[PDB]
């Protein structure tokens, strides 16, 4: 909900043959649903638009200049994909929730970055499928719910101001230990689906 | 490690995890700060 | 339901102070009470 | 599954680190030497549970000997009777 | 804009030629609007372990490359 600050990531293969100091870098990804839903731990905060005001249509990119200057990007311009294009569904702070069907690469463009994690194809029934069938029978499954819920995962944030996340990219865990902890949204609640 | 039962826990909510995971930390070599680890698959993930 | 806020104990429902009254001192309460069992109560209490 | 805590590592630019174990799971709290051109990094990627085990976990249950119920329906004369008997 | 089966990104040009980096196979198109050629581009890896995109940390064994500057 952007009590905290964004960060910049060290991606791989950004829109070019470029691992670079990146924007919205994936930095962790959860692939656990039974549709093709992906949860991404991005680089930038997504609520606090005008440097103090948690909004929706804009976000909080730590921009490419090495001066911590946040520049107010429009949240209708972060295109992400995996190997074909992918429609995003929700965003809250460090996080994106999208449903992205193929695998072997997880991109976060604009143009920008990717991650070559195997998003293996999975289904739920006994008869396999790629797109959901037309009529079907609705047996149960799980889903990443996309409104409000939290998972009780307890991932920690620390100091560089505001809190700063314990990312594998980031460095700022030298003396300001004994640090607080948030927890992850998007609880992955059970639901039902068509086979 | 490698097989089913890497992490053990007497419940979901209690403390005292006991792990033999075949996690292997690797010495970093890059221009930027990261931490490279390799691991087997989780024995739960491979039992699945 | 008590915390160890600084050196003075307080109930986790209303510990002093809120999010806006003392920024980077409420964070000190939270980093002093990482292992508090009623920690989400403190997180609701700061907001 | 573990989702190993892959924390932001501890790096001294000129100082040295000797990090032991806190009360956590598997680490490999390893303290690699001359790196990032000495400087030192003590990376400790300690495992924990995943982000969600309330939905997808397992229960390695041990099983002893068993009972038998039944659900018998007995009709005698003009009357039926539904019961259950160990 | 050139493409093979997905959108391919170009790198350099000098005279007639083009140097691009194009991942999949089975066709090489050249748009603006123009033709294509049927030559299968089999995907290749260089080490003893295979991969699709280049990995994160690795160990850097030697290989061959097309340089991008003024060399013939």
């Amino acid at each position: 909900f952007t009590l905290t600050s964004p960060y910049l990531g060290t991606c791989s293969y950004c829109h070019h043959t470029e691992p670079c100091f990146s924007p919205v870098k994936i930095e962790q990804v959860w692939d656990e649903a039974d549709d093709n839903t992906i949860r991404i731990q991005t680089s930038a905060q997504f609520g606090y638009d005008q440097s103090g005001a948690a909004s929706v249509n804009k976000y909080r990119i730590m921009s490419l200049k090495q001066d911590h200057t946040i520049e107010e990007g429009s949240m209708d311009a972060i295109k992400i994909s995996t190997s074909g294009p992918c429609r995003r569904l929700n965003h809250k702070g460090y996080f994106l929730l999208a449903k992205c069907p193929p695998g072997d690469s997880v991109t976060v463009s604009i143009t920008s970055c990717t991650l070559a994690r195997k998003v293996k194809p999975k289904f739920v029934g006994r008869e396999k499928y790629d797109l959901p069938p037309v009529h079907g029978k609705k047996i149960p499954c799980y889903i990443y719910d996309r409104l409000k819920e939290t998972s009780a995962g307890y991932i920690t944030m620390h100091r560089p101001t505001k809190w700063v996340f314990n990312s594998p990219d980031l460095i700022r865990h030298a003396d300001h230990t004994a640090q607080g902890k948030m927890h992850l949204p998007f609880k992955l609640v059970p639901s039902t689906c068509l086979v | 490690p490698g097989a089913f039962g890497d992490i053990q826990a007497t419940s979901l909510t209690s403390n005292d995890l006991i792990a033999n995971t075949d996690i292997r930390l690797l010495k970093p070599s890059a221009k930027n700060v990261h931490v490279p680890y390799t691991q087997a698959a989780s024995g739960f993930e491979m039992w699945k | 339901a008590m915390c160890i806020l600084g050196n003075m104990t307080f109930p986790c429902n209303q510990p002093p102070t809120c999010y806006s009254r003392e920024p980077a001192r409420a964070l000190d309460i939270l980093e002093a009470n990482v292992d508090s069992a009623a920690y989400d109560d403190l997180m609701r209490a700061v907001l | 599954k573990y989702t190993t805590v892959v924390p932001s590592p501890k790096v001294k630019c000129c100082g040295t680190l000797e990090c032991s174990s806190a009360r956590h799971a598997d680490y490999n709290c390893k303290v690699f030497g001359g790196v990032y051109p000495e400087n030192s990094q003590m990376s400790e990627a300690y495992v924990e549970f995943s982000a969600d085990c309330a939905a997808d976990h397992a229960q390695a249950v041990k099983v002893h000997t068993a009972a038998l119920k039944a659900g018998l329906r007995i009709v005698y004369g003009n009357t039926t009777s539904m019961l259950d008997v160990y």
